[PDB]
This record gives C-alpha cells, sequence and structure tokens, in this order.
C-alpha cells in the first residue's frame, strides 16, 4: 500500500517538512542477538562504564 | 480547712467559693498530695514514672485519669465537672511545682505544663446538648469536616509608651478578652500604648468543625454541628475525615454589641477543647530480624500471592500481577541521558460481576502512597492540573491530579473506559512523559509524575469477544494499550464446577455477616522497608538464556501472524524480574526469577490473542 494510505491524516500535509524517515520493523536474527545483547549490557551496567 | 469541711458550699454558687483564697489554698495542697501519693493495683508510682517519662522527650502535657480522683477525693471530681476552668488553672501550678520537684531547672526547658483529663463518664451526641450545659466539662463524638491552619494567639504581651519609648513588663492573656493597659510607671501617663510584636510570646491556635457521624442520626432527622477550639500541643493531630472524641469545656461567643441585631435574641456556642483521641508502616530493630528470617524461607513468593486480596475466590494470575505491582523495580538514570522506569502498570478487563472494584480497594488499604479517582463518577479527585479558588481562605491554589498527589506511589482508575478527551490526554502524557505541564493562570511548570497505574476496564457491548483482538474489544487505543506491561482478561466463562465453589464462598459471607496467609500487618511494613533498602543486581552471567528466548518468541511471532513483538516485551521482562528477585531481599537476580518472570510477559500476549493465533501459540510455546 502507498505511503500515502498508510497514515491517517491529509497527504499534503507531507509537503511541509523536509526529511521523512520511515523505519521498518525487519525481522532477522542476527539482528536480533546484537541489539538483545545491547539492552542486556545497559541493565547490568556496562555502557555506565 | 478539710476536705470534708469544703463540701459545705456557704457562698452564692460554685464559682464564688473556689476563688476565695482559704480554699484554693485548701485544694491545692490536697492536689499535692494526690500527685505525690498515689500506687497502683501492685503499687507502682503510676504518676511518678509519668513525670520521669515528661523528663526525656521534655513534653509540656499531663495525662490525668478522672477515675482515679474520684476514686480517692470526691469534691474535687465534683468541681472538676461544674466550674472546669477555674479548677484547671489551680491543677496545672501544682502539676509545674511537682514536676520542678523531681526535674531542677525545667521552668527554662518548659513554662508552664499542661493537664488533659482522660477519662469521664458521660458522653453526649452533639443534638442533645442544651442550656443546662453551659459552661461545664462535657464529652462528645463526631467527624472532623473541616479544619484551618494555625495561627499565633497572645501569651505574653509587652506594651510600648509612645512618650517615653518603654517596654511595660509581661504581662498575662486569659482566652477570654483582650487586655489592654491604662498607667506608664516611668513617665506617669494613659497615652497612647501599642503591643510589641517582637518581645512578645505566642500560642499555637487551630479551629476544627465536628459533625454528628451519619450511621447514629435516627432516621429522618439531619446531623447536627459544632465548633472545637483547639490550643497549643493540640493542633494538627486529626485530619479531615476522621472520627475523634473531645473532652473540652461548652461556653458561649459573647457575640459582639447585643443592642440592634432587632429580634429574639439568641446566643451562639462553642467547644474549648482539652484532650483529643482517635475512636502504621515504620518499623524497628525488634521486626528486622524477623523479616530476615522469613525472607530466607524458600517459596516466599507464593506466601505474597495468597496474602493479597484476601477475600476474592480464585483469580491467581491477577493476584500475582498485583503484587509485581505493588513491589516495583529499580529505576535507572544512565549517565543522565537516559532513564527506563520502575513501576509495572497493570490493566483489568473484565465482564460485569467479576470484582475488580474490590481489588482496587484492597491496594488502597495496603499500600503507603495510594489515591483513587473515578472516570465516569462522583470523587474527591480529579485527573487534570488545575488553578481554582479557596472557599474558606478566598485564595487561588495550585493543585494537581491523582497522578500528581500519588508521585512513588500508586494510581487507581476506575472505569477506565469512559474518560472525556481531558482526561485521557492527562493520563497518555503521565504515562508517557511522566510529568504534568501546566500553563494556566501565569504559572507554567512541570510537575513530577512517577506513580504506578492499576486500571479497570469494560469491553464494548458488555462481553467479551473472543473472535476478535484485544484492540477490538476495547474502546482504548494501542498509544494506550502499549504503555501498560501486564493485561489481564477476566472472561466469565459458563463452567459447572466453578460456580459451585464461587456461590459457596458467596453465600457463607452473608451467613458468617449476620448480626501461608502472612499477617497483614507485617506485609505492610515488610512492603515498604523492601522497597526503600533493596535495589536487586543484574551480574550477566545470565544473559545468554534471555537473547535466545526473545529470538525464538520474535522468530514465532511474525510467523503466526499476530501482534508484533517489541524489545518492550523484554524491557517488562527484566523489570519484572527485579521484582520477583527483590521479594526474597535478594542480592543477585537469579535465574529462577527470571523464569517466574517469563510466564508472566508469555501467558499475557498468549491469552491477549485470537482463538486461532491462541491455540497455534499455546501449543508453540509449551516450553516457557
Ligand atoms: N470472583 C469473585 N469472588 C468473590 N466475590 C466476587 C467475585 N466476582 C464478583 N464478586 C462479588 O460480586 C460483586 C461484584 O461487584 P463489583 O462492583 O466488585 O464488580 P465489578 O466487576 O467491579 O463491577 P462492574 O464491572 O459491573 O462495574 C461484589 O459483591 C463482589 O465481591
Ligand atoms: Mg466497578
Ligand atoms: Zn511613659
Amino acid at each position: 500500500k502507498s505511503p500515502g494510505d498508510n497514515i491517517d491524516f491529509q497527504t499534503t500535509i507531507l509537503s511541509r517538512f523536509d526529511m521523512i524517515f520511515i523505519v521498518k520493523d525487519d525481522h532477522n536474527e542476527e539482528r536480533d542477538i546484537s541489539i538483545a545483547n545491547h539492552v542486556i549490557n545497559i541493565h547490568t551496567g556496562n555502557a555506565n562504564a | 480547712l478539710t476536705l470534708e469541711s469544703l463540701s459545705n458550699v456557704k457562698a452564692n454558687s460554685y464559682s464564688e467559693w473556689i476563688t476565695q483564697p482559704n480554699v484554693s489554698r485548701t485544694i491545692a495542697r490536697e492536689l499535692k498530695s494526690f500527685l505525690l501519693e498515689y500506687t497502683d493495683e501492685t503499687g507502682r508510682s503510676v504518676y511518678g514514672a509519668r513525670i520521669r517519662t515528661l523528663g526525656e522527650m521534655n513534653s509540656e502535657s499531663l495525662e490525668v485519669n478522672y477515675r482515679h480522683l474520684a476514686e480517692s477525693k470526691a469534691i474535687l471530681a465534683l468541681f472538676l465537672a461544674k466550674c472546669p476552668e477555674e479548677m484547671l488553672k489551680i491543677f496545672d501550678l501544682v502539676a509545674m511545682e511537682a514536676t520542678e520537684l523531681h526535674y531542677p531547672d525545667y521552668a527554662r526547658i518548659h513554662s508552664e505544663i499542661h493537664v488533659r483529663i482522660s477519662d469521664f463518664p458521660t458522653i453526649y451526641s452533639l443534638r442533645e446538648l442544651r442550656e443546662s450545659n453551659l459552661s461545664s466539662l462535657v464529652r462528645v463524638t463526631g467527624v472532623v469536616t473541616r479544619r484551618t491552619g494555625v495561627f499565633p494567639q497572645l501569651k505574653y504581651v509587652k506594651f510600648n509608651c509612645l512618650k517615653c519609648g518603654s517596654i511595660l513588663g509581661p504581662f498575662f492573656q486569659d482566652s477570654n478578652e483582650e487586655i489592654r493597659i491604662s498607667f506608664c510607671t516611668n513617665c506617669k501617663s494613659k497615652g497612647p500604648f501599642r503591643v510589641n510584636g517582637e518581645k512578645t510570646v505566642y500560642r499555637n491556635y487551630q479551629r476544627v468543625t465536628l459533625q454528628e457521624a451519619p450511621g447514629t442520626v435516627p432516621p429522618g432527622r439531619l446531623p447536627r454541628h459544632r465548633e472545637v477550639i483547639l490550643l497549643a500541643d493540640l493542633v494538627d493531630v486529626s485530619k479531615p475525615g476522621e472520627e475523634v472524641e473531645v473532652t473540652g469545656i461548652y461556653k458561649n461567643n459573647y457575640d459582639g454589641n447585643l443592642n440592634a441585631k432587632n429580634g429574639f435574641p439568641v446566643f451562639a456556642t462553642i467547644i474549648e477543647a482539652n484532650s483529643i483521641k482517635r475512636r502504621v508502616f515504620s518499623w524497628t530493630e525488634e521486626e528486622e530480624r524477623e523479616f530476615r528470617k522469613i525472607s530466607r524461607d524458600r517459596g516466599i513468593i507464593d506466601k505474597i500471592i495468597s496474602s493479597m486480596a484476601p477475600s476474592i475466590y480464585g483469580h491467581r494470575d491477577i493476584k500475582t500481577a498485583v503484587a509485581c505491582s505493588l513491589f516495583g523495580g529499580v529505576p535507572k538514570n544512565v549517565n543522565g541521558k537516559h532513564s527506563i522506569r520502575g513501576d509495572i502498570n497493570v490493566l483489568l478487563l473484565g465482564d460485569p460481576g467479576t470484582a475488580k472494584s474490590q481489588i482496587l480497594k484492597y491496594v488502597e488499604k495496603t499500600a503507603h502512597r495510594a489515591v483513587f479517582a473515578t472516570g465516569q463518577g462522583a470523587s474527591a479527585v480529579g485527573l487534570t492540573a488545575s488553578v481554582r479558588k479557596d472557599p474558606i481562605t478566598k485564595e487561588w491554589t495550585l493543585e494537581g491530579g491523582a497522578l500528581v498527589l500519588a508521585d512513588k506511589g500508586v494510581c487507581l482508575i476506575d472505569e477506565f473506559d469512559k474518560m472525556n478527551d481531558q482526561d485521557r490526554t492527562s493520563i497518555h502524557e503521565a504515562m508517557e512523559q511522566q510529568s504534568i505541564s501546566i500553563s494556566k493562570a501565569g504559572i507554567v511548570t512541570t510537575l513530577q509524575a512517577r506513580c504506578s497505574i492499576i486500571a479497570a476496564a469494560n469491553p464494548n457491548g458488555g462481553r467479551y469477544n473472543s473472535t476478535l483482538p484485544l484492540a477490538q474489544n476495547v474502546s482504548l487505543t494501542e498509544p494506550i494499550l502499549s504503555r501498560f506491561d501486564i493485561l489481564c482478561v477476566v472472561r466469565d466463562l459458563v463452567d459447572e464446577e466453578a460456580d459451585e465453589r464461587l456461590a459457596t464462598f458467596v453465600v457463607d459471607s452473608h451467613v458468617r455477616s449476620h448480626p501461608s496467609p502472612i499477617p497483614q500487618e507485617l506485609l505492610m511494613k515488610y512492603i515498604h522497608y523492601a522497597r526503600t533498602k533493596i535495589y536487586p543486581k543484574l551480574h550477566q552471567m545470565d544473559m545468554d538464556k534471555v537473547s535466545r528466548v526473545y529470538a525464538d518468541l520474535r522468530r514465532e511471532s511474525i510467523s503466526t501472524g499476530s501482534f508484533p513483538i517489541t524489545v518492550r516485551h523484554l524491557e517488562s521482562i527484566l523489570r519484572i524480574a527485579e521484582s520477583f528477585a527483590k521479594m526474597r531481599l535478594s542480592e543477585f537476580v537469579s535465574s529462577y526469577d527470571l523464569d517466574r518472570a517469563i510466564k508472566v510477559v508469555v501467558d499475557s500476549f498468549v491469552d491477549a490473542q485470537k482463538v486461532s493465533v491462541r491455540r497455534q501459540l499455546r501449543r508453540s510455546f509449551a516450553i516457557y
């Protein structure tokens, strides 16, 4: 489906902006491992040091 | 004179009898004898020990029991009943002298000792009082409806002579009418004179309104009310909404000018107080080693989970969630640039008649800082911040909602699905950013709203639709739902065996009310100590398991075609593991706690899904 009908408002609002960032949650095991490890270290204390 | 001599009054009235010097000296001596010659059953110095504990805390008030004074000396009791005002001055001087006789130089650490009578036979309701009760000792019950602030009252007053600039010495204020001087001893004048505010010593003052308790009022009639005046150590004891017992004196307000005021000559009345009594979470080193002892018994978790709402049948999952959200977790700041909240929110979605309000009531009796607000009803507190006017003082005030007032605690919203747009905006802001913003009447500020939310709601129509997902049964939107950690769905499934036990329990309640368990009192304090001093740890030896668990639950969620799984689920997993660990007053999050936590999130996700997806998942996730 086009980005236009993927938003619940009028499509002329888009012309106002300068950069339009579309982030898609794509499923992939290797990325999942890395992000999970990142989160679990921050909760450990590693990223504080 | 002697004691049996006083009981033959030879004056016009009691008041004129008590003021004669000879009878005052007699009663002062006989009060000294009462103070220093009492003995209990065993014989212990009941007042001796009270006067030595006076020394330690250095208090300015003394407690006396009318029963003992009636036991010993009866004419004194009669005079105390009839003319207490004259008696109490004499009795307060006697107490002060006796105290000095046992603690030298205490006239500096305190300059006057107040007597408060503790017990007294006759107890009145506010509607029984008549004009035969004027200037007499009374004892009443009631409920406190209003309260004022603390104002100072003149005690030792110093005057200025505005011709020779002199400070005239201490003069005493009787609490009846204002005192004025007329003569300067140095310059010999009756000129202007003004009170020296700087050199004066003041007294504490507060006023309260007492209303008949609704329960006792006979059918068809309305509650009556009276006013009470509290002086010195009695200020700020009973907060509005409590039931109290008052011992004091019944007086007339000498209004003003009885001239003018056309109409019948009526007078108004007040009560001047002598004693107030009521009709906690702080702990001590006695109970600390009992805390630690109970903490070493394996399976403290399931004891706590069955000590929660101790009068609703079944519903173990909601009680587990209640315990989790009633203990909490650890807030986090990563070098002052990243914050992860600590509290765990709980939503209840259930059919009519499943006892959600009962659990919400329990949480409020069990918690330290808990507030109640209603979506569609009449409540004493709203959800939106505002600036309004105080009816009593006529002042503008800044008030926050229940969210602001319940910082570092829990907020209880009943009937969560019937909010208006304003309340919904407030809730969203609080849950997302955890701070309330206001721009009204020249005030621009941000307030702190670090609070836990527990809410209850009813589906659309009235019953649960299992053939559609959660987002299509309730009127709340995904932005709000996603900000809750645990979702509980109470379904009224018609099962024949369960009704037997439910009805049995309910009928037993009525039958009994006719005209594992830890005790609640210890649980209340264990909850405060644990949440005050217990900050459990996350040593990362235990990272391998959760990485691979999250990987599997992500790979499965997309394959089955349902809600997405985001890292908020893993954050909830760790934050709940913190609570399960803190239950054991622990020192290093265990793998047992992680495994207990995993069930809650996985079960919530599985049980908030359509029937087909749910059958797929309940088999796929069988290992966790
Ligand atoms: N599982 C249960 N165990 C014990 N009592 C129950 C249970 N379910 C309902 N009750 C009782 O039935 C009544 C239900 O009233 P209550 O207001 O608590 O229900 P509710 O679900 O909060 O109400 P509603 O959703 O209709 O606004 C109460 O007396 C409650 O104690
Ligand atoms: Mg209800
Ligand atoms: Zn003078």
